[PDB]
């Protein structure tokens, strides 16, 4: 057990010290030898401390898409609710109370309908959207 | 009075449920009906006219019968699917939002990452009284009430999820029991959470397969506009079999790969382009009549379009298509260019991309 | 080839420990058993910082293992470095 | 039988001389590779048919203009006048075609629907020709390894 | 075929020893001890 820097850990964290790790990593597992993995390892500690302390003295001396698509749902779904909150459904479903089983399946039809016009009303703005930010 | 048409619609519902697949296959077969008709279809001759050809005649009006059931059928395909599969999908989501909710705090502790359109939006369905609707566990408001209210404040996470406090003491203190008003519009439209159901008609819209019966169902609408749309519909075979399904991810399976080395092919015929377009022009004349001299390498827009398409497309490479060398000062120079242009374009770098989608799929 | 050396390369790490050379199988029988022997077991920023203690630090005030390493290492020789055997292994019987 | 109608026929000897296919080891592994695969031979061969036949409905309904076949000018030889024999065409000489169906059809230069044309010509090169037939030849040949 | 052949000839070669037959794990045990068991102990100059 030891100490380790919380410099030496942001040193590390650092991107050079990745490609640094990538290239022997995959140079050690493809090629390096067995005998000489140890060795190997060894040599590129020394090498990373050295660019550690090398890089401590240099350095110290879409979401937008995302948020068109929530907004596109978000006024395409009011768009359908306004249906509802118009509340004047109520008077025509009077009518409805008192007329057929044709008519009844009718509306259940015309429900779902009216639900697929919304989706290809929002997968429009969806792609104006994407134009706008495209452009 | 309604007790009977929440039957009927209760009816009609696990009908098309039931019945999905095998509307989805009378829909196909439907397909390659209305397609195989349109295999007579001919020019008649200003605008040119299209008009179906038969020795019977009755091929006409069953087109019209064939595009109007395909469209129906279609719409009640996507029904059958809001009927069957639409709530597993939401039960689903509602239950990694309760997961996320509660074990790691998701919308209390740590916050999305706002890059993510599925975090974005369930934080709509917290606030919604009508939540757990299709869950089991309707105490997962409780749940992360006493696992974080103490430490983030038991009002502020009441209202954070749109809780309320005195439901729970009078319904463990006395209460009466009184009949309700069945009739009361009012309440019965209020009660309808319209903030959960805009929720899960974003999810609705959101989920893939949904997506994909409602493209179907544009095309069956375009049908009737023009019946060479109906076309589109064959592709259905390639999502129905599976080995068609894995042709096609093929493709996508190596996506990344596959646009990197198209890419560097387009550089490399550009480059090949760029010394065209210096030393060899030449050898790009493409006319036969001598009166009228077709140059395609001119300008480095042309050169570049001819090099793309007409030198990729030919197996032997470019030298197959502009003029012979022989006699020429710079005779050698342009054999190594032709013949560096098949090796490094035509013999390697298709051979990349063919091989690249052939294993994929292998 | 080329492809396949890669892709053989992350296998090989993501189902080996680098410095034991241990097979994960022998450290997954406890969930995340594998991961948990690769972070604080045996971990090659760890051996790395290690390293740079010992640099850092002062010889009087090296340990007994630490100037046991420090020596190893000037004579550079790689014995103290696990080979396939572990804590686990080596305390077997009275861990487990 | 091909013995017997080989005596009304001499010709209808040369069915016997599959038989070897049948003694060989060999020849009747790459007999059986074909039929090793069958189902995905099926499938893969109706999958082509169905992409040459959305190339053909594109080409009957925009380009049409570039399918003359006929060198001499008083007799227009149009290969995509009808739908039947537009894809019969795209069926025959435009698979067959190493390039694809724009070796064959009429070059695009100079026209209005020049980069829509090229663009067509460019896909099927690459879903038909260097996509799907080579799925059917590895599909063969794989099965024979 | 044949070219694969001749590199898992050359693989074998040198992961196996050719008198014993034992693999050059049981000696790799030590450093250098596939070599040194090849060398010093089983090698095929030796037995000529
Ligand atoms: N001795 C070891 N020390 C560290 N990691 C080891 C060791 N032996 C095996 N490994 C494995 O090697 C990998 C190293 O971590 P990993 O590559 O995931 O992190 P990274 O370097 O940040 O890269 P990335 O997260 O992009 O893959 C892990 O899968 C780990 O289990
Ligand atoms: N019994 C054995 N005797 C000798 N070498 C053996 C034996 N068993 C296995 N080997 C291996 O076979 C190989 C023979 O030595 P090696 O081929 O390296 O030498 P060489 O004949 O001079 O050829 P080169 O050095 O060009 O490869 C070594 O890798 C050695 O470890
Ligand atoms: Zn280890
Ligand atoms: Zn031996």
């Amino acid at each position: 057990y030891f100490e380790i820097s919380e410099s030496s850990r942001t040193q590390w964290e650092k991107p050079q010290v990745k490609e640094s790790k990538r290239q022997f990593i995959f140079d050690v597992v493809n090629e390096g030898g067995e005998k000489e993995k140890m060795e190997l390892f060894v040599n590129f500690c020394e090498d990373t401390i050295f660019e550690m302390q090398l890089a401590a003295q240099i350095s110290e001396s879409s979401i937008l898409t995302v948020r068109s698509a929530l907004f596109a749902l978000r006024y395409n779904i009011l768009t359908l609710m306004r249906m509802l909150s118009l509340k004047s459904l109520k008077k025509q479903m009077k009518k409805v109370k008192k007329m057929t089983v044709k008519d009844m399946v009718t509306a259940f039809f015309s429900s779902y309908w009216s639900i697929f016009m919304t989706l290809l009303h929002f997968v429009a703005s969806v792609f104006r959207g994407f134009f706008r930010i495209i452009c | 009075f309604w007790k009977k048409i929440i039957a009927y619609q209760q009816k009609l519902l696990n009908y098309f449920a039931r019945n999905f697949y095998n509307m989805r296959m009378l829909a196909l077969f439907v397909a390659f009906a209305i397609n195989f008709i349109l295999l007579f279809y001919k020019v008649s001759t200003i605008a040119v006219h299209y008009v179906l050809e038969e020795s019977s005649g009755y091929m006409e009006p069953t087109l019209r019968i064939l595009a109007i059931l395909h469209t129906v059928i279609s719409f009640f395909c996507i029904i059958g699917y809001y009927c069957l599969k639409v709530p597993l999908v939401i039960f689903k989501r509602e239950k990694e939002v309760a997961r996320k909710l509660e074990f790691d705090g998701l919308y209390i502790t740590e916050q999305p990452s706002e890059d993510d359109i599925k975090g974005q939006w369930d934080r709509l369905v917290i606030n919604t009284q009508s939540f757990p609707n299709n869950y089991w566990d309707k105490f997962v408001k409780r749940k992360v009430m006493d696992k974080y209210g103490e430490f983030y404040g038991r009002d502020r996470i009441s209202e954070l999820l749109g809780m309320d406090k005195a439901a729970l003491d009078f319904s463990d203190a006395r209460e009466k029991k009184k009949p309700k008003k069945d009739s009361s519009l009012s309440a019965v439209l209020n009660s309808i959470d319209v903030k959960y159901q805009m929720w899960k008609l974003g999810v609705v819209f959101t989920d893939n397969s949904f997506l994909y019966l409602a493209w179907y169902m544009t095309m069956s609408v375009l049908g009737h506009y023009n019946n060479f749309f109906f076309a589109a519909h064959l592709l259905d075979i390639a999502m129905g079999f599976k080995t068609l399904r894995t042709i096609l991810s093929s493709v996508t399976h190596n996506g990344k790969q596959l646009v990197l080395t198209v890419g560097l092919l387009a550089v490399v015929v550009y480059l090949y382009t760029v010394v065209a377009f210096n030393f060899f022009r030449k050898f790009y004349n493409k006319s036969e009549d001598g009166d009228t001299p077709d140059m395609k390498c001119d300008d480095m827009l042309t050169c570049y379009m001819f090099h793309m398409y007409v030198g990729v497309r030919a197996g032997g490479g470019i030298g197959d298509e502009i003029e012979d060398p022989a006699g020429d000062e710079y005779e050698i120079y342009r054999i190594i260019f032709d013949i560096t242009f098949f090796f490094f374009v035509i013999v390697i770098l298709l051979a990349i991309i063919q091989g690249l989608i052939i294993d994929a799929f292998g | 080839e080329l492809r396949d050396q890669q892709e053989q390369v992350k296998e090989d790490m993501e189902t080996k420990c680098f410095i034991c050379g241990i097979g994960n199988d022998y450290f997954d029988t406890v969930p995340h058993g594998f991961e948990t022997h690769t972070l604080q077991e045996h971990n090659l920023a760890n051996y790395l910082f290690f390293l740079m203690y010992l640099i850092n630090k002062d010889e009087t005030e090296h340990t007994g293992q630490e100037s046991y390493v420090w020596k190893m290492y000037q004579e550079r020789c790689w014995e103290f470095f696990p080979a396939g055997d572990c804590f686990r292994k080596q305390y077997e019987d009275q861990l487990n």
